[PDB]
């Protein structure tokens, strides 16, 4: 019980969950380009002179209208991605309210409604300041001074506690069944049929139907919390990091051909911003072109992590020498595209 | 120039076939909400794509909201790469003339204020859909004020029902409906509390005076014409005369120095009298036919000066 | 033409122009205008002295717009070859792909998923994560080089040396890198090169329109809308013949300063762009790109029977006469901050998601798996009967009324106590879909039955309802093992 | 290209607005004739509060400058309720040469006196939003012993109008920093677009407790969408004034009036009733419900406004242009805020009742 | 922009000098036109209507002050689209009023105290150009003399620019505002009863203690037979909201005195802009 | 401020209740603005944090 | 300096927070460096 559950994750008693972190993270990058004798066609027009008006004296604004032409059969420019300099985002450990969002039933009494919102907002990074109006977005309180960078808003999806840990050690999927447009075929609702069919088998590993049967069937816990379709975090600006991994209606708008999937996660837009504070979903003028691997394949990388302080330094000598497992604790040692750089 | 006109350039993007250019060609007179006083926007800014809330798109009651939140635009020529607007807060062109277009099923006449409603009435929701953007364009409907006043009172009115017909309206006549749907709870409490704050406000210790003349009204609605005529056949003061004798206190306050009634109807000007700008916006625009017709048919121009 | 070869046994290519425009003001003042007009004159030498003042800061103002264009140029290139362009970590798999077969069997789509997602992990940051090897690197420029199919178009001026050769390619990277590969792992073939100055022009072949005015109606005044027609044609003409003859005889090749690189079999233009145009202004370089890449923390998870061991039998012991906090379920995550940081994610972290009341949000699940008619269970558990009679013979009501029932099929929730862990998430129960949340049972119940109320429901048909699990112990077996 | 634009000229009394310290490009507000002041205090005054007050306090004004509808610069008006700003480090700047530039014999003896007018104004509840009239910028003046001739712009744009010395023809509107409040950057909009200038006056009414502050708040909002963003600020002054501004009159103890029975009365048939001619006649309305409405000592809305506000003009720019210098007035160094391009439009004052 | 008020002939010799005498003077036309006849013009062309039915005239008409008069035709030029083209118009006063300088004049019917054409037929009634702050004050004391009437002393007493003015000077004013009075006292009557039965409590509450934290509450924003009441409700913003627009009284004229006094006195003309 | 987190690590209001708060033991014993320890002429090294 | 030349060519809250945690990295790595990579040439002469 939301309130039952408050009394036990604060005094220390391990319930029956199991929550599976989910945060993102954007890393400044340095590419290198490539193009071609004759890559692109390219037009330019003639100069227009147009006269404005103002208090302080005449505008002449210029305009000069230009053309593209991409006459390539085949790929005939290359983005090659060298280095890597800050991450925007401190990966750190922000945890996210609901008391933000607003579209969910209150419990019925006010006595108790009232108690736990006051149990939680208070003394939080994230908690709303002033109550949330009717209409608009509620605020997050200003921070006085930041040091490392924005903060990483981290989730908590319900996943039970009998599942293996070897589904973390590979990059994986969060819902804990496969999701995406690639891999449908060439019918009508294949795309529908990956996501929510559950007498048939995940595409990933194909010996099991799920992951987790309380985030990968339609209406489960997982979807009830973190859908476009429903609604619950519609009022918060800061942004929910499985936003794109759940919400089904999207995943069935992307198309299918591998030719231009591949080009538009090169410059695809971003969901989140560097402007911010904390980490905010985007405005609706601002486009961020940032190269998204997780909007192809739907999947989410490990991180060098443990349930130690003792276990995770085996992990900092490199990665035959660190110990896995103890009798209850393990290591999950990282498979992502930051192995080598020691970042 | 500056101080008279300002125009607005709201540009068109490159991909658009003939079906969806040749449909913003007809779009020649029109009321545009720009979000601001920008000289370049897009019309993925104009169109109800970026009208939405947070994932919320809302009804014609909050589709009121969010008119008043904006900067009412008229087109003026509709040129292939771009839209010419201009923002009627600012000023309309050097002239003052700017020609609207009736999207009602209403005729116009000379001097009346336009105020602007949505396309709330059946067999008018006309929204021009471009197929190659995803671009649907909301166009409001230019109606005379003794109408927008109505339907405000409709919209508004109704949403006080399902917190626990009327949708048939006349005018000249003619008969006319407006759409019924389901509400958001959200916009008819903030038009609720817009009521009952300038409809408080409007009490004043000199209105318990006012109130003991609602004897003398029924006992006149026997006599003239215009009582009867005036008071309703619904009305609550009928009722209110029926059943209650109400009578004044006998003495105020430093009651030698200051007017009862005089502060009673200021208070009742700026604040009720004002009501009607605080839930819809305001009447910026008005009719002034020249010399063509003192009487303006559905789908045809009109020429406009502002107004106060 | 589409290449096509014989086997044994038994075009036109349309772009759409994109199309964009572009910006810049200017602004003048208000006492700029009445000096560059004249109305502020005077007879004196100071007045003709602030002239100066106004008319340069239009020749500061015209060579900061004019000059701004060209600059404007070098901007969009960038931001267009920046998105025709995918990255080198997604184009090894797809063109040993193309080359190989271009085959539309679903088993090759699904082994281009196997190289996408590996080939992505590996190479994405090449000179960071082995940038300290050399032979590796050079294998990697060259598989910049070779990743692309040369374009159709052959331009009439070509770029070249002082030598001749002509350039298949331009390499723009950042400062850094090009202080990086100029020192060890490239080398500087050339310095001056022949690049071509006048741009293209066009020959105008257009549907022509002819508006004339005609006074009166005869023939020879008629044919004269026709004489029209073919005196503007020819008008054509008579440009046409002009673009040609000035492309012959315009001064075509300077010579320009720049970095010329080979690299494999071909040369290439090495170029860094944020001193020349992107200096003093307050535009992001475009080549600086980022990332999104979203990540995976385990908080309170539980190890499999084959792996609750330890690596030796005094690996990690407490103080002797003292409990050993590891065998004990945890609870905590630790990972690396960004600035070197032993960072801690542990439950009560996740309060403000379970805490706040929309866990017990369940209408939107039940009114909607009652939307088709799911059929019969046995409802040996979804019924309650109000009680009667004497207590005695309370169990006799039971089994003699029940008989039937319980043997019809089986019993859900005692089937469900033998089941492996790995063995309920597969698809071999149909109770995988009875199984959304961690607090509410999901059953099949009876139809339009209220409760409690008579000792043996009516047949009728079934639907899906919703009771809440009291306690932590109301959780299956398989999803928090003995 | 010559834009349009409309001088004023008016001989005005320099008791209360200096064109000489304030120098070309300051605002400048009009008065009511002050012997209309001693008469609305009689008049539209609450009961219960010292109507007697404000002929009083101007009195000692006049009295007080001597050792007709005047005029008052803005640099005068806001060091003159200097002790109700937030940034006290710049409002005692604002003081600093105001008492030290001015001509006159102790300039420090006015202001004390003419917030002591502005006090028994809200007190005596003759508000100045309906005396402070909108009076254009200044472009030059002639100076002459005990008046001066100003020359001002009632509408259009500031830039546009002459100065008269050919040094340096313009002025740009020069305000002190203290009442220079954006709502871009408190609120976030960044983005650009034409933004509005708003005069706004806020009160604060309590028993010789009372407060003036004088705003001049550049907006990207319309002015029928401003109330949301002035209750924003002020919402302190709000909640002051409800349960506050309601002193000395006299409340009903305890309550008289019981609930309004219209909804019981109606619904039952056994009610008595009228007709038309059977009412306002003493054997037939002594038959009907009584009810006697006692509204006495209730928070009114004119006894409950915090706020007034009014057009000023806008800035046609996309983006628009605001500086922070600290120009010499005198020998005095004064924190500056000066806005570019400034075309005027005056309107009418709205109660924030 | 100027119109031409044509004068049709038969024109005596004191008929000739009384049009001579409104040379700076507001004249209200049907439409904007070149060709327009003085019968158009006059009273004859307004009905006799009431004060009611003069405000409500004004509005839908479009004022326009005279300039130079002919002997054959008054030229006048509107003051919606003739004035912002042109620099300044004079304005002549008919009001006790001094205008002083910066005001916002708005119109008011000729309530305080008639320039007829004997030859032609027709009387013409003049509009009263007093400030704006005035006219929400004037208009605002009369109808509270005719609640009296189904007063006192202060009510006809006017201080404006140190001068007095007397309201009184009764007899036909009493009748001719009559249908003001009726409209003004039955939209309150409406209106404080349609609020006191949808919230009924309100005047129950004690009132400095009870009703002031029940008003708290309707100004924050975080807070979120039959009788015939809400069909009462939309009766009654129509004709509230019709109110709203006549008694407004929005201010038309706005004075800018360039090298003359700064207060125009009764009599004389005064400068007039309406656009910057 | 200690209803804010600490900006180096953001999910501890501090690392010490005894020198970090206002008139803490910390405080009290080593600013210049109270003078415990000007008089010595021997150097503090957290004077100046 | 090579984390502030890097910062004068693109203002916000975070990217000011981010020169922070290079100002700390590229002291505590750079700050002596004949002393304590001196003995490579690679390292040096770059």
């Amino acid at each position: 019980s939301p309130v039952a559950l408050h009394h036990q994750l604060k005094t220390g008693l391990h319930p029956g969950f199991g929550f599976t972190v989910v945060r993102q993270d954007r890393f400044v990058t340095e590419n290198v380009l490539f193009s071609e004798r004759a890559s692109e066609a390219y037009f330019l027009g003639q100069l227009q002179v147009a006269r404005h008006e103002t208090g302080g004296g005449v505008n002449f604004t210029l305009t000069q209208p230009r053309g593209n032409v991409d006459l390539g059969v085949g790929y005939t420019a290359v983005v090659a991605t060298a280095t890597v300099r800050n991450p925007v985002t401190d990966m750190g450990n922000l945890p996210q309210n609901f008391y933000l969002g607003r579209g969910a039933p209150p419990l019925l009494d006010n006595a108790a409604a009232v108690y736990l919102r006051n149990a939680v907002v208070a003394g939080n990074r994230l908690g709303p300041a002033q109550p949330v109006p009717v209409f608009g977005c509620a605020q997050v309180p200003r921070r006085a001074g930041m040091d490392h960078g924005q903060d990483a808003v981290c989730e908590f999806i319900a996943t039970p506690v009998s599942t293996d840990v070897n589904y973390f050690r590979r990059p994986c999927n969060p819902r804990g069944r496969a999701a995406g447009g690639v891999y449908a075929g060439d019918k009508e609702g294949d795309v529908t049929a990956l996501m929510y069919d559950h007498g048939q088998s995940d595409p990933s590993r194909a010996f099991a139907a799920t992951a987790n049967p309380w985030a990968s069937q339609r209406f489960s816990y997982g979807d009830l919390l973190y859908n476009g379709a429903y609604h619950l975090n519609g009022a918060s600006p800061v942004l929910s990091p499985c936003f794109k991994f759940f919400t089904s209606a999207d995943i069935a708008a992307k198309h299918r051909c591998l030719e231009r999937l591949i080009v538009e996660t090169g410059s695809a837009v971003s969901t989140a911003t560097a402007a911010s504070d904390v980490q905010f979903k985007r405005p609706p003028g601002c486009r961020e072109l940032v190269e998204d691997p997780c909007g192809l394949f739907q999947e989410a990388y490990p991180l060098t992590c443990a349930s130690d302080p003792a276990l995770l330094r085996s992990a900092r000598n490199g990665e035959a020498h660190a110990r896995e497992t103890h009798f209850a604790q393990y290591l999950v040692y990282d498979a992502s595209p930051l192995k080598g750089l020691a970042l | 120039m500056l101080a008279d006109g300002f125009e607005t350039d709201i540009a068109i993007p490159s991909g658009i076939s003939r079906p969806d250019a040749a449909a913003l060609q007809r779009c020649e007179g029109r009321v545009v909400f720009l979000p601001t006083i920008r000289r370049q926007l897009t019309l993925a800014d104009v169109a109800h794509e970026s009208f939405v809330s947070g994932g919320v798109s809302p009804d014609t009651l909050g589709l009121l909201l969010a008119y008043r939140r904006r900067f009412p635009a008229v087109i003026t020529r509709v040129l292939p790469t771009r839209i010419v607007a201009c923002p009627l807060d600012v000023g309309l062109t050097h002239a003052g003339t700017v020609n609207l277009r009736n999207t009602s099923p209403v005729d116009l006449c000379n001097g009346d204020p336009i105020s602007l409603v949505p396309p709330v009435f059946e067999g008018q929701a006309t929204d021009v859909r471009l197929d190659s953007l995803d671009l649907t364009l909301r166009f409001p409907v230019p109606l005379p004020s003794p109408l927008a006043r109505e339907i405000v009172a409709r919209l508004v009115a109704r949403g006080i029902r399902d917190l626990n017909d009327l949708n048939v309206l006349y005018y000249n006549g003619s008969r006319l409906s407006l759409l019924a749907d389901v509400q958001q709870l959200g916009p008819v409490n903030a038009e609720l509390r817009s009521l009952v704050l300038n409809m408080v406000y409007s009490i004043t210790e000199g209105t318990t005076i006012i109130l003991t003349l609602i004897p003398r009204l029924f006992a006149l609605s026997a006599q003239d014409g215009y009582v009867n005529a005036l008071l309703q056949m619904q009305s609550v003061t009928r009722e209110a005369a029926q059943l209650i004798h109400p009578e004044a206190p006998a003495l105020m306050q430093d009651g030698e120095r200051r007017l009862p009634l005089y502060e009673a109807l200021v208070a009742w000007l700026t604040h009720a009298g004002q009501l009607g700008d605080t839930l819809a916006l305001a009447p910026v625009v008005r009719v002034c036919t020249f010399d063509g017709a003192a009487v303006v048919r559905s789908g045809d121009m009109a020429p406009v000066i502002r107004y106060p | 033409h589409q290449p096509l070869i014989a086997r044994d046994g038994p075009n036109y290519m349309t772009k759409i122009i994109d199309r964009r425009a572009l910006n810049a003001a200017f602004s003048l003042a208000t006492e700029a205008i009445a000096l560059l007009t004249g109305e502020a004159l005077d007879g004196t030498g100071i007045g003709a002295h602030r002239q100066l003042r106004a008319i340069q800061q239009l020749a500061r103002n015209v060579q900061a717009v004019l000059g701004a264009f060209e600059r404007g140029t070098a901007d969009q290139m960038l931001h267009v070859l920046l998105e025709k362009a995918p990255p080198l970590a997604l184009l090894l798999p797809m063109q040993r792909y193309l080359d190989n077969g271009r085959l539309a069997t679903r088993v090759a789509r699904a082994t281009l998923v196997a190289e996408l997602k590996r080939s992505f992990c590996e190479t994405s940051f090449f000179l960071g994560k082995a940038g300290h090897r050399r032979e590796a690197v050079e294998a990697w420029l060259v598989d910049l080089t070779t990743a692309t199919q040369p374009s159709v178009a052959v331009p009439r001026l070509t770029h070249a040396d002082t030598r001749g050769r002509p350039v298949d390619g331009v390499l723009v990277t950042t400062a850094p890198i090009k202080q990086r590969l100029l020192q060890s792992f490239l080398k500087v073939e050339d310095t001056e090169a022949d690049v071509p100055v006048t741009y293209g022009e066009m020959v105008l072949n257009g549907a022509n329109l002819v508006t004339a005015l005609v006074m009166g109606k005869a023939v020879r005044s008629l044919d004269d809308v026709g004489r029209h027609l073919l005196e503007m044609q020819e008008e054509q003409l008579d440009l046409n013949r002009q673009t040609l003859d000035e492309l012959e005889s315009a001064p075509q090749t300077t010579r320009v300063r720049a970095d010329l690189v080979s690299i494999g079999e071909k040369l290439v233009f090495l170029e860094a762009l944020e001193k020349r145009i992107y200096a003093a202004t307050n535009v992001p370089y475009p080549l600086v790109g980022a990332m999104d890449l979203t990540f995976v923390l385990p908080l309170g998870l539980f190890n499999p029977v084959m792996e609750r061991f330890a690596a030796h039998a005094g690996d990690l012991v407490p103080a002797p006469g003292h409990p050993d906090p590891r065998a004990f379920p945890p609870r905590q995550l630790f990972f690396w901050g960004k600035d070197r940081q032993v960072l801690r994610l542990s439950l009560e972290h996740a309060i403000g998601t379970v805490c706040h009341p929309s866990l017990m949000n369940v209408d939107a699940a039940v009114g909607g798996l009652n939307r088709d008619p799911v059929e019969a269970a046995n409802p040996y558990g979804a019924y309650v009967a109000a009680p009667a009679g004497p207590a005695a013979d309370m169990q006799q009501l039971f089994l003699n009324a029940w008989g039937q029932r319980l043997a019809h099929g089986r019993v859900r929730w005692v089937a469900e106590g033998q089941m492996t862990p790995e063995q309920f998430m597969q698809p071999d129960n149909a109770n995988l879909a009875l199984e959304l949340h961690p607090a509410f049972d999901f059953f099949v119940g009876v139809a339009d039955v209220e409760l409690p109320g008579g000792d043996v429901p009516p047949a009728g048909p079934g639907e899906i309802q919703a009771t809440w699990r009291v306690v932590n112990g109301n959780l299956p077996l398989a999803l928090c093992p003995a | 290209g010559s834009p349009r634009h409309h001088l004023t000229r008016q001989v005005i009394l320099t008791d209360l607005c200096q064109p000489n310290a304030d120098r070309a490009g300051t605002l400048l507000l009009a008065l009511r004739h002050p012997a209309d002041l001693p008469h609305l205090a009689h008049q539209r005054a609450p009961p219960g509060r010292q109507t007697e007050r404000l002929g009083e306090a101007w009195g000692q004004l006049m009295e007080a400058t001597a050792l007709r509808a005047g005029l008052v610069s803005f640099n005068f008006l806001v060091a003159a309720c200097a002790a109700s700003y937030d940034a006290r480090d710049a409002a005692d700047a604002v003081r600093a040469h105001v008492t030290a530039n001015y001509r006159g014999t102790r300039v420090g003896a006015r202001l004390d006196r003419f917030s002591e007018c502005l006090r028994a104004m809200v007190h005596t509840h003759v508000f100045p939003h309906e005396v402070m009239r909108f009076f254009g910028g200044l472009v030059s003046w002639v100076t002459q012993d005990e008046l001066a001739s100003v020359t001002a712009v009632c509408a259009g744009p500031q830039e546009a109008a002459h100065t008269g010395h050919p040094g340096r023809p313009r002025s740009a509107v020069i305000l002190p920093a203290c009442a220079f409040v954006d709502l871009d950057a408190e609120l976030g909009l960044g983005g650009p677009g034409a933004a509005f200038l708003y005069l706004v006056f806020t009160y604060r009414q309590r028993r010789d407790q009372e407060l003036c502050c004088v705003y001049v708040i550049k907006s990207q909002l319309p002015p029928r969408g401003l109330e949301p963003a002035l209750e924003r600020l002020f919402g302190r002054l709000r909640i002051t004034n409800t349960i506050h501004g309601t002193e000395d009159m006299t409340p009903p103890a305890p309550n008289r009036n019981p609930d309004f029975p219209l909804a019981g009365l109606a619904a039952n048939p056994q009610t008595p009733r009228c007709s038309a001619g059977q009412v306002t006649n003493p054997q037939f309305a002594d038959r009907l419900y009584r009810w006697q409405p006692d509204l006495r000592g209730r928070p009114t809305a004119r006894t409950c406004t915090y706020a007034a506000f009014a057009e000023l003009g806008m800035m046609p720019e996309d983006s628009p242009r605001c500086l922070h210098r600290t120009e010499r007035f005198g020998a005095v160094s004064v924190p500056v805020v000066i806005l570019e391009g400034v075309v005027w439009r005056p309107g009418e004052w709205r109660a924030c009742a």
